[PDB]
């Protein structure tokens, strides 16, 4: 018939040719998807067995025309999706039934207009999506008085030439709406005057509206008098875009009001349309796929809280001393620039990961002149070269490295500052542990995941013992050959336990006494043969003991281990796929009586 | 099968994959020159998911010699550089996305990339192209 | 009772309590050390009998008389080190019989005076140092004309304060003597006018000689006329003295002829010295130990043919086009700092080492503007990001990358360019190589040296299927697990493989043969059990095969293995030492017995 | 015991080691502030080779954890910075060498440090100090 994801709650039949709807499915199924069959017409009664529906799929599904009262038993449906279907015209009464309904989709239905739209019915909606239809004009519907959960309206890709006075009239008599307009891909060339005033929104989207910028400066002036939360503005690669992009086209702004700030993509860019003063009054500033080169003379007067840099094109790490800022990401940047010292002293939050970053003597206060960083990423990164053990920068909890170059950390107690990390990523950092006070200061630790690094002598080392409040501990791909006596005899809080894919030949129960509350204990895909010690070591509140991908000795030199396994495989994973790797299948099978 | 160029170092043609055959009508425009070329992709198609965080898996090889595998993103699910990156599932798109390369040094030979189009969120191929390069 | 170095031949006899020459060494050696004994006193005859003497050392001997024929048997001797001897007076014959003399060393011999110090007669003689005395005057002496090998004079350290005309005489005199003359550590406060006039030296050493920045301007001016092959300049972190050190100090070389300039430490240093005007001449330039902060200014007709910049503190990568440079290095700079386009059309040698040096682009003709690169040295720095694969760099055979964290190296083929390249070093570059071309374009490589890295699955794939030309190859500490099938086959003319600290559980002789010029083996360190599959296979050529420190299983199911190690006994590294592993000394010994 | 002084965070002292006892006299100028601090180490002795390839072995153990070997290389035998560097086998050398450094965190606690000098050219060992912080 189709198929089944879960059983008596979800199905796919995509791509299946149906005519109607397979009427066999569970009457208590949730989720359904029928996109992508020729369905044609959708008569009455047909949704009508499934009373607890609640996310149905019907895209591109050749529909014409929706019966009255095609849904009938769907009074607990709250996602309805009518994507590229020819209906073009909503029969009064077309949603009849949907009495829950929290988003209804409608992009590309060859829908002319909201007014004639039969939605003033469902008072439960929540979104509204009718992108790339035929809608000429921006009129809000009177009827939306009546759509008090109504928050988000889509009008991408349109036709949309205007925006007047008369269309907004609806937001104008009612300021306690929290709305959002997606406004993208509309061809805009007139705003009417003074028809922004005393309205408004939460997100205003702008994306690929203008075709110069002389229509551009000339609309955004007449959004005068507007309050946004958001307003995201600029343009994208696959259309034709704004040749000359000057700051001036941005002057209209400073008589709306803004919190936050994101412009994306444009085609042409000046460093100092950032430093804009229009942008000055702005909480958060954000910036994407923005072809910025440099960031430097930001007046000190400027209230940005939040700074986002994602996929530009800085050559240079930026100059910053806004003195209010709590926020800095700096991501997936084109280059490879390297840090600059800054002096940033409201911080508290610093993403500066994905960019080939150089650090050269990371990491301290004179860095950052912040005392109140709590999250610091440097993860997929160039050379980070420690030469400060973080002194001034206590009030860190979270300090990721992963994927980075880090060196010298094994030099000295480089992380001896940081008595109140919780969260430490050194994995992939290339650090061949050779020091046994690299951890030392780390006593709030619960998280530490150091993954695909190494231990000298392949030995794991006394690095651990002062690491009390650790809970989560990963030391997979280390190849680790051997551990010693006390490694773990520390750690009662520790829950998950990682060494897979090591070297590993046996394991030693001892090793474990001391784990009380080990609930994982992952040991696959290394090389053990049996187990050591008392088998009664083995933490009683283990739950998942992965030992598969091993490589078992099933001699009687090894009765008791193997034993041990019948008895235990309850709490080991994937037990009877495991397999014998000496005298070649299987394992719980292992008799007892050669010599034994 | 589907379609075919060349340039004056270069025969380009894709087909779909054994595995999988959802329609996608790609082109570019001129013919792709190893050494270097300037122009768009043209693509029309209708997607099997939605495009908001749409990624591609490229396994190429070089005369059988097989590079790694090489992920590649163009949505990462916010403030997206294209049109299409909104584009819903069962929704029709038609774009052309200009393009530059400098060129780099590629041996001479026979190309085999396999493309396999990801909705990210969902984890499902979209689609699947099994293009040939003879350079 | 003497140390033995070479039985025979070197003797070292330093700090026994010894009071004079033991007779008891063979009338044999070639060198003796008796440093650090109390000797007193040079007795007539001592070393008469040692007469194929060559190396003499009697630093710190509390000598304070040298009797006459105190040398008198010593046809050869070539050195003799006298450092520290408090012979405050040498009269006469003091050096009489040697007659092979080319170094004597008198340094903090309480010496007062050239002119009075008796080796006019010692014409082998080549270097003479009297660093550390008490000599007031800087006059060459007459009889340095009989000297007529003499090639270097140490004045350090000593009271000099004036270089007057008649001091140079001598030089003027005979302008066809190569001399080089290292006077530092003198207060030289006054250079008499015309003093250089006429007169050349190879090389010129003045550190830490100038109280004052003027005193040294001062006396620089009296350096005119002088042709100097070397001249090195500047002072010493433990004796500064020049408070400021600007260009004008250096105006007195406008009027002196210089082949190869050199800085040294300066206390203070001005940035634009380097764009100094009489250094456009010169023909090597270099600084070491330097505050220079910015090398930017230098003029595009400046005629350096290399520049060395040595342990300075460069904050940016320095922007050069000069048109004849060919040689450039820039190696132990404080920090990192990141490579920045250079235009050198003469360049083709390259030394970048040792600066956490981050590289994003590697790289091709336009980071460089040259087509001549001969040598390419990236090793010791942070990230180098793959981007071009060497076009236009055609002409390269040296290329080091070792230590640096290489990048999107397995992505392509990088090295694809290189057709020419002889040598390759990319060990702990820290590669998981899984790209079978990686190495596609190496066809002349001799040399790869690629340990410390990684492969996928642990398996060495075929990747050197064109490198054909390789006689050396180290594939140590790569973790290797196994070695696929016709991976050496190709390589006809390799000499030497280093595959020791892997993970390998046996051999295959078959991987080996077709390995036809193969001369070193080294399998050491590994986990080798034993070579399967016919032993006669492993080179006729192969002449040292380790297999030390390996884990052989010394049962009967390895019995040809086993025996062949007797027969074999010639070729196999420290046989002697071999012990078995399983069922725990020795391995030799292993007979066949039961079953076997 | 060969010296000692005390400063506002640390009591320093030396001997040599156990197993190699050439004599050098080597002191600060003021006592080390592990926090910071600004001036010259002076040193006397009379080098048991020569000097020109000078570098140090330092043997580092806080608490008995010890670091890794380091390797401070002084002369590296072309154009050094230090006037010792030219000082030959029985030369006696009298210098006092500047140096200022910032302070990182230091335990807390009880610190070994065997500095052993080495002439690189032959691989000698020059001296050898058995150094011992308390902080
Ligand atoms: C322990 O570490 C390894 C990775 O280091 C994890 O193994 C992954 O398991 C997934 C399951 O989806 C495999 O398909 C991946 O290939 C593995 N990742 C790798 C090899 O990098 C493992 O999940 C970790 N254990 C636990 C309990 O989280
Ligand atoms: C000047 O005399 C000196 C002899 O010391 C020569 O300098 C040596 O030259 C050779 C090769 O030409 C080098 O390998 C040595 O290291 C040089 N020594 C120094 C200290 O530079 C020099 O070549 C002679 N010049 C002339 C014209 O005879
Ligand atoms: C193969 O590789 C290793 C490099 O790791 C070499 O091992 C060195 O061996 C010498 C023995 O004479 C030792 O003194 C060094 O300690 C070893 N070095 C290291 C870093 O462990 C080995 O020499 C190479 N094989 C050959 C033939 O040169
Ligand atoms: C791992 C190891 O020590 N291998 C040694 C190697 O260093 C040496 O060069 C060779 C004799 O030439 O014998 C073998
Ligand atoms: C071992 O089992 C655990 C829990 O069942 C699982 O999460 C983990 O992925 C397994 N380890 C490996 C290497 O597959």
């Amino acid at each position: 018939p189709c198929i089944e994801v879960v059983p008596n709650i979800t199905y796919q039949c995509m791509d299946q040719k149906l005519s109607k709807v397979p009427d066999d499915i569970p009457s208590s199924t949730k989720n359904i998807d029928l996109s992508f069959n020729p369905l044609k017409i959708l008569k009455s009664y047909s949704f009508s067995n499934f009373s607890e529906l609640q996310w149905l799929d019907l895209s591109r599904c050749e529909i014409e025309t929706i019966e009255d009262k095609a849904w009938h038993g769907l009074h607990h449906l709250s996602n309805l999706i009518l994507t590229g279907n020819p209906i073009q015209s909503f029969s009064p009464g077309s949603f009849s039934g949907l009495t829950s309904l929290e988003n209804l989709v409608a992009v590309e239905t060859k829908l002319a207009s909201l007014e004639s739209f039969p939605i003033g019915q469902l008072i439960t909606l929540k979104k509204l999506n009718v992108a790339h239809n035929f809608i000429h004009s921006c009129k809000l519907p009177a009827y939306f008085s009546n759509l008090t959960n109504l928050v988000h309206v889509d009008l991408s890709y349109n036709y949309i030439q205007t925006i007047t006075v008369n269309d907004l009239q609806f937001l104008r008599e009612n300021p306690q709406v929290n709305l959002s307009l997606d406004m993208s891909l509309n061809p805009i060339d007139f705003i009417q005057d003074q028809a922004f005033q005393g309205i408004k929104l939460h997100e205003l989207t702008l994306r690929g509206n203008f075709n110069s910028s002389n229509i551009m400066k000339t609309c955004l002036q007449n959004l005068a008098g507007l309050h946004v939360h958001r307003l995201i503005l600029g343009e994208f690669k696959d259309e034709r875009n704004l040749e000359i992009f000057e700051p001036s086209i941005m002057e209209g702004l400073c008589d709306v009001t803004i919190d936050e700030f994101r412009l994306t993509y444009t085609n042409d860019f000046s460093d100092d349309i950032v430093k804009f003063h229009c942008l000055a009054n702005v909480s958060a500033m954000s910036l994407a796929g923005v072809s910025i080169k440099y960031l430097e003379d930001v007046p000190k007067h400027f209230k940005w809280q939040s700074l986002s840099i994602i996929r530009c094109q800085l050559k240079q790490f930026p100059t910053l001393d806004l003195p209010f800022l709590k926020s800095l990401t700096l991501t997936m940047n084109k280059g490879s620039i390297s840090f600059k010292k800054v002096a940033l002293p409201s911080l508290s939050y610093l993403d500066l990961s994905r960019n080939a970053l150089s650090f050269s003597g990371c990491c301290s206060y004179s860095d950052l002149g912040t005392n109140s960083l709590r999250h610091l990423d440097l993860s997929f990164n160039g050379a980070i070269i420690m030469s400060a053990n973080f002194m001034g920068l206590e009030e860190l909890q979270h300090l990721d490295f992963q994927h980075s170059t880090l060196k010298r950390v094994t030099e000295f107690s480089a992380f001896l500052s940081l008595e109140k990390l919780l969260y430490l990523d050194i994995s992939y950092t290339n650090t061949k542990i050779d020091f046994d006070g690299i951890f030392l200061g780390l006593t709030s630790l619960n998280t530490l995941k150091m993954a695909g690094n190494s231990f000298k002598d392949n030995t794991l080392s006394n690095v651990f013992a002062n690491t009390t409040n650790l809970t989560f501990l990963d030391l997979s791909k280390c190849q680790l050959e051997q551990i010693s006596w006390g490694v773990f005899d520390t750690l009662h809080r520790l829950q998950l336990l990682n060494m897979s894919h090591n070297n590993l030949l046996f394991l030693d129960s001892s090793h474990y006494n001391q784990l009380y509350s080990l609930s994982t204990l992952d040991c696959s895909f290394n090389r053990i043969e049996t187990s050591k010690g008392i088998l009664q070591h083995f933490p009683k509140s283990l739950a998942f003991f992965n030992l598969t991908n091993n490589s078992v000795a099933c001699i009687c030199e090894h009765q008791k281990f193997l034993q041990w396994v019948k008895e235990q495989k309850q709490f080991l994973v994937n037990v009877e796929q495991m397999t014998c790797a000496t005298p070649n299948t299987s394992l719980v099978l292992d008799f007892n009586n050669s010599t034994c | 099968q589907q379609w075919f160029c060349n340039s004056s170092d270069a025969i380009i043609s894709y087909s779909y994959c054994d595995h999988l055959k959802f329609p996608i009508s790609i082109s570019s425009e001129p013919c792709i020159r190893l050494r270097g070329t300037n122009g768009f992709v043209h693509v029309e198609f209708i997607p099997r998911g939605n495009l908001k965080y749409l990624y591609f898996n490229l396994f190429i090889s070089v005369n059988s010699i097989e590079l790694p595998k090489r992920k590649e993103v163009l949505c990462h699910g916010h403030d997206d550089d294209y049109s299409f990156c909104r584009a819903l599932k069962g929704e029709t798109v038609n774009t052309s996305i200009p393009f530059s390369f400098e060129g780099i040094l590629f041996p001479k030979g026979h190309y085999r990339c396999v493309a396999e189009a990801i909705a990210g969120d969902t984890e499902e191929k979209l689609f699947c192209l099994n293009f040939t390069i003879i350079h």
